[PDB]
C-alpha cells in the first residue's frame, strides 16, 4: 500500500476516502468520495472501496484524472494518501 | 429464517436510528440556519466533534469559532493517528482540529509531534486536553497511544 504526501493544493479537506492523482510521488489532487458521491452517507472505512469502487460518478471521476496523471482508490489521512 | 425477536429489533433500531439522524440535522440547522444544501454526516460529526471537545483545537487547544464551523479550511476531521501507519480508520480514531493545526502536525502520531518521549509540558497538557473532553475512555486511550506495530504495512 504505496503512501504519498498529499500536495498543498489538492483539495485537502481532511481524513476521508477518495481518489488521488499521483504526479512525481505526490498526490496533486485528491476527489473524496463523499463528494464525488453526495449519497455516500458513511463513515470513511477503508474496506468501503470495495463496494463503492464501482459506481459510474467514481469511474468517471477516475478517467478524468487519469488523462493526466497515476490514479487510484485509497484513504486521504493526516495529509498523506494511502492506496487502497 | 430469522427470530420473532431479530425481527421486532430490526425494525425498532430503523426507525430510531430515523428519528435520531432527523434531530440531528435539525439541531444542526438550528446552529447553521444559513448553511446551503443539505448537511452531510461530516458536517453534523463537527458539530457533534466540536461539542464533545469544548469547542477547542484538540491540537492547539486554539477556540473553534462555532459561526465559522463550515468555513472553507477552517477545520477538519481527520485521524488522530495516521491511516498509513495503523489503519485505524475507526470514530475512536477522528478528531476536529484546526486545518493550520493539521496540517503542522502532518503524519506524526500525538505522541511524536507533542514529545511524549520526555513527558514534555505540551504532551502534559495534550493529555489533560484528551482527558477532559467528552470523549468516551476507549477514545481518549486511542487518541494518546504510544507504541505501534507498523510492520503490517
Amino acid at each position: 500500500n504505496k503512501t504519498y504526501k498529499i500536495g498543498k493544493n489538492a483539495g485537502y479537506d481532511g481524513c476521508g476516502l477518495c481518489l488521488a492523482a499521483i504526479s512525481e510521488n505526490e498526490a496533486i489532487k485528491v476527489k473524496y468520495l463523499r463528494d464525488i458521491c453526495p449519497d455516500y452517507d458513511g463513515d470513511d472505512k477503508a474496506e468501503d472501496w470495495l463496494r463503492w469502487g464501482t459506481d459510474s460518478r467514481v469511474k468517471a471521476a477516475a478517467l478524468e484524472m487519469e488523462q493526466y496523471a497515476y490514479t487510484s482508490v485509497g484513504m486521504a489521512s493526516c495529509w498523506e494518501f494511502v492506496e487502497l | 429464517g430469522k427470530s420473532f425477536k431479530d425481527r421486532k429489533m430490526i425494525e425498532k433500531m430503523q426507525e430510531e436510528n430515523r428519528k435520531d439522524r432527523e434531530k440531528a440535522a435539525a439541531k444542526f440547522r438550528e446552529y447553521f440556519p444559513n448553511f446551503v444544501g443539505e448537511p452531510k454526516s461530516k458536517d453534523i460529526l463537527k458539530l457533534r466533534l466540536y461539542e464533545m471537545q469544548h469547542g477547542k483545537c484538540l491540537y492547539s487547544g486554539k477556540e473553534i469559532n462555532l459561526g465559522r464551523l463550515n468555513e472553507k479550511g477552517y477545520v477538519e476531521i481527520d485521524h488522530a493517528l495516521p491511516f498509513s501507519r495503523t489503519w485505524d480508520d475507526s470514530f475512536n480514531n477522528k478528531v476536529l482540529v484546526l486545518g493550520s493545526e493539521n496540517q503542522n502536525k502532518g503524519n506524526q502520531t500525538p505522541y511524536e509531534y507533542f514529545n511524549g518521549k520526555d513527558n514534555s509540558r505540551e504532551w502534559q497538557e495534550f493529555k489533560a486536553r484528551v482527558e477532559t473532553s467528552r470523549f468516551p475512555r476507549s477514545k481518549k486511550q486511542r487518541i494518546l497511544l504510544q507504541k505501534f506495530d507498523e510492520d503490517g504495512f
